[PDB]
């Protein structure tokens, strides 16, 4: 198969780390949206009470 | 046998490395699809 | 981003570094065989500078400066300046000792410092046209001037130890040189060899009036200086440097020896210091001392944040984090260490943690929430301009980035108190400070450690956050620095902004587990990561399949027990909360 | 003798020309580097024929003396002259440029 | 500077502490630092 070398391993690790950081940013955006929705629901409930 | 044993071991190691890389890529693709 | 990575790719694929590597190979072939081994096993250096956004690389094989335009590199990934790439005399063989390079705070002078003296060169500003001098000028004065050469050429017993610049741009930038006999020489850029200021340390083991050059009483006590660093603008004691009861900002000079005894000095040219000839120290320990704070200390880094944080980097690979606190009044500690008639304010260093860096990079035999060392190598610390708490540590074993996650919690506890259950869990369990091993120049112990010729952190709005490294092979390695591999920092003076994070979420009408962002961060928290295996251009040894399999298995286990198993559980929480929020 | 900041009015300068300076303010030629390179503890004595020998000189003794003299010369002057020539050649191409 | 004669030959000996003596004379004859520098010790160089 393909002969794995130090440069190839470094490139693979860097690509995996970039994908991990992209997934973390997406999860952070989703969490921010969830927190905004929770704040809106809390305000609506406090007004309804 | 002789010197072919080291070559066979290196080929098996490379095959295992490729299999692990393919499994990790499949797991990443499944995680991205779920997300 | 796209623009933040295009310039990095251009800087990595430019032919200037390939030509430099070819010239290095030609020099190695023309020289003998021991010179190559010396260059491959020499200590760490830093030959990179930044002038108006342009990157200046110091080539010591030809004693030249190479200018690269990072702003123009983003054009067709190869630059767009016919006269932007400037070469400063690539035909000078090395004569004096060439060790490190420094830049004046006013951005006008470049000082080549070596164990023999300094060589100052006047380089004008770069603005207008193709990033040239004064908008297109190549006839400026480009000649080197020697500095402090007689002091080191008249007596071969004493040499140069440390050299730094004076942090001041409103006056003439001075050069402070700490020699071996614990002498501080402040020189100007317009004088030849006339010492502008001379400071002789005096306490109990130094010398101020003892004989010089030959038989002296200094050898009866020893205690030689090793490193000296500058701290942020604080306050000086009323009994040291002044006689009145007023406050005055000054630049503290922290001197670290070989054992680990940190001394205190107040050097400032804005005000005439009265008592400055008496060396203050050593700083007392609190609450105790394991081994004089450091097994074999060699590097000291004072962070400009509040309170003061001293990172002590030892040769064995230990980073001690000492918080600077006021002197205790219960025990006589400030009056016993002060060598004056008045009780000088001697602060104490409370050690909070001792991080163990990952040196030499052994096999899979450690854990997943900490790092272990192996071989003893000198480590140089650098303050990250993105955040004063975050810093970098470079060595022949590799590069590490350490961000103080406990610093924010300590500041919150000192201000009012610690909040957020997720932040409390992050501080208690899992990890304490976020340490990440980026580049790894030494793959294993059998591999010879290659020295890094320079390491810089470029932080710009149009360029992003990048880390540039030039090793002994004159190869450029640029890596991005995302805001997710660092702890969240609120907008403050002693802590710059990195990412927005909200805490304290009420639970009276919904059903969530605290702030979702902080919960996801605590779930994805880690403390171990596989470094980047740097491949040498000269190919010292081929990577064996057994070691490759071991390294890949270790990396897979780390990414599965610290990243993969944490991201699969985060999406399930979102999927379970979506239905509740919809209801 | 060894040359620290001393009174030298033969080859060292003080500012723009040769002046008997007592303090090292402006480097003259390369006397300090030359002294730092020549920093040794041996000597190169010049032999003179003026003694009354007993018999003929032994060939083994003559070869030993010649080898010792050549080794002392190559260790105390050859490397220093090579370093001086390299330091002189260091400022030639730069001068032309 | 002087020359020393012996059954072996003639050596040339120059004072190395003359530099410290000149520094003492330039700094003054009533300085503790200069007095200590004069009281210091060092070695010379023999030139056969």
């Amino acid at each position: 198969a393909t002969a794995m070398t130090y440069a190839q391993l470094e490139n693979l690790i860097n690509k995996w780390s970039l994908e991990l950081e992209d997934q973390e940013k997406h999860f952070l955006q989703q969490a921010t949206q969830v927190n905004a929705w929770d704040r809106t629901l809390m305000q609506n409930g406090e007004r309804i009470t | 046998e002789n010197q072919a044993k080291v070559t066979k071991e290196s080929d098996s190691i490379l095959n295992g490395i490729r299999e692990e890389i393919a499994h990790f890529q499949k797991e990443l693709d499944d995680l991205k699809a779920r997300t | 981003m796209a623009a933040g990575e295009h310039w990095q790719s251009a800087l990595s694929e430019h032919a200037l570094f390939s030509s430099l590597k070819e010239r290095l190979r030609d020099v190695e072939e023309l020289r003998e065989e021991g010179e190559r081994r010396a260059s491959k096993d020499k200590q760490l250096r830093n030959l990179l500078c930044v002038l108006d956004g342009d990157l200046l690389v110091w080539d010591a094989e030809e004693c030249a400066f190479h200018t690269v335009t990072l702003r123009s590199l983003s054009v067709e990934s190869t630059g767009s300046s016919s006269s932007g790439e400037q070469k400063l005399l690539c035909t000078n063989p090395p004569l004096f000792d060439v060790n490190e390079v420094l830049l004046s705070p006013t951005q006008h002078h470049v000082a080549l410092v070596g164990s023999k003296g300094v060589m100052v060169l006047e380089i004008p500003k770069r603005w207008g046209k193709k990033s040239e001098f004064e908008g297109g000028e190549k006839t400026v004065n480009c000649r080197t001037i020697p500095i402090a050469e007689r002091i080191f050429t008249s007596s071969t017993s004493l040499l140069l130890k440390q050299a730094i610049w004076y942090p001041s741009e409103t006056q003439e930038p001075h050069l402070i040189l700490l020699t071996s006999d614990n002498i501080l020489r402040l020189y100007n850029l317009q004088d030849l060899f006339t010492p502008v200021k001379v400071i002789s340390l005096s306490s109990a083991e130094e010398e101020t009036t003892l004989p010089h050059n030959g038989r002296s009483y200094k050898a009866s006590l020893g205690e030689t200086a090793v490193a000296c660093d500058f701290g942020p603008l604080a306050v000086l004691p009323k009994g040291f440097g002044q006689h009145s009861k007023e406050d005055t900002v000054a630049y503290p000079l922290y001197i670290l020896y070989e054992t680990g005894e940190t001394y205190l000095m107040y050097i400032d040219l804005q005000k005439s210091n009265i008592t400055v000839g008496k060396l203050l120290g050593p700083l007392p320990m609190y609450p105790a001392a394991e081994d004089n704070y450091g097994y074999d200390a060699c590097a000291l880094l004072c962070l400009p944040c509040v309170p003061n944080i001293i990172v002590i980097a030892t040769e064995s690979g230990l980073l001690y984090h000492c918080v600077v606190l006021e002197g205790e009044e219960d025990d006589e500690q400030t009056s016993n260490k002060s060598w004056n008639s008045s009780c000088d304010l001697i602060p104490s260093l409370y050690v909070f943690e001792c991080v163990e860096l990952e040196l030499a990079l052994k096999f899979a035999t450690e854990e997943e929430e900490s790092l272990e060392l192996d071989f003893a190598c000198p480590i140089k610390l650098h303050r990250d301009p993105i955040c004063p708490s975050r810093y970098h540590c470079t060595h022949v074993a590799g590069v590490h980035s350490v961000g103080l996650t406990w610093f924010n919690k300590l500041e919150k506890f000192l201000s009012s108190g610690e909040e957020d259950k997720d932040s409390l869990q992050e501080l208690a369990a899992e990890q304490k400070c976020l340490v990440e091993h980026i580049l790894c120049t030494k793959p294993l112990r059998c591999r010879l450690p290659s020295p890094i010729q320079g390491f810089w952190i470029i932080s710009d709005l149009f360029l992003g956050t990048s880390m540039i490294c030039i090793t002994c092979d004159f190869e450029c390695i640029v890596r991005p620095l995302l805001t997710t591999i660092r702890p969240p920092s609120p907008p403050l003076l002693c802590s710059q902004s990195d990412k927005s994070s909200t805490e304290i979420l009420p639970h009276v009408l919904a059903d969530v587990k605290g702030p979702f962002e902080e919960h996801i961060r605590g779930i994805l928290r880690r403390n171990s990561a596989n470094p980047l295996l740097l491949n040498s251009s000269s190919k010292d040894s081929s990577p064996p399949p057994e070691e490759c399999l071991q390294l890949l298995s270790r990396a897979t286990q780390v990414f599965r027990e610290e990243y993969l198993l944490k991201q699969d559980l985060a999406n399930e929480e979102i999927q379970r909360r979506v239905k509740l929020l919809i209801a």
